[PDB]
């Protein structure tokens, strides 16, 4: 839950 | 002399070992919100002093433990947190109090 990239 | 983060909503407080450790979304905050980087800042424990350095674009805030406004960072830059002082990773959530442990 801690992936994925930043706004 | 060690330190431990205590957020302001009163949650379980977040125990910071030597050294540098990069703070963010992540496990050690909890923090899941995309608009925090996974590399937000870096959090050093060194000599009894802990100091936090901006990394990313997406500010960090700090509040002095006599001043009650969290003021902006300026980025790339170390700034010392001293017991009591306040640090945020956005403007008004994830807030973290400084604690000092023996």
């Amino acid at each position: 839950p801690y992936a994925g990239s930043t706004d | 002399g060690g330190f431990e983060l205590q957020p302001r909503d009163g949650g379980p407080r977040v125990a910071l070992a030597p050294g540098e450790t990069v703070i963010g979304r992540g496990p050690l905050l909890g923090i899941t919100d995309k608009r925090v980087s996974r590399r937000h800042a870096i959090l050093e424990v060194a000599g009894g002093q802990l100091r936090i350095k901006p990394i990313h674009t997406n500010p960090c805030f700090y509040q002095s433990s006599e001043k009650s406004q969290l003021l902006p960072l300026k980025p790339n830059l170390w700034c010392y947190l001293n017991p009591g002082d306040s640090f945020s990773l956005l403007v008004d959530k994830y807030i973290f109090r400084i604690l000092s442990i023996p």
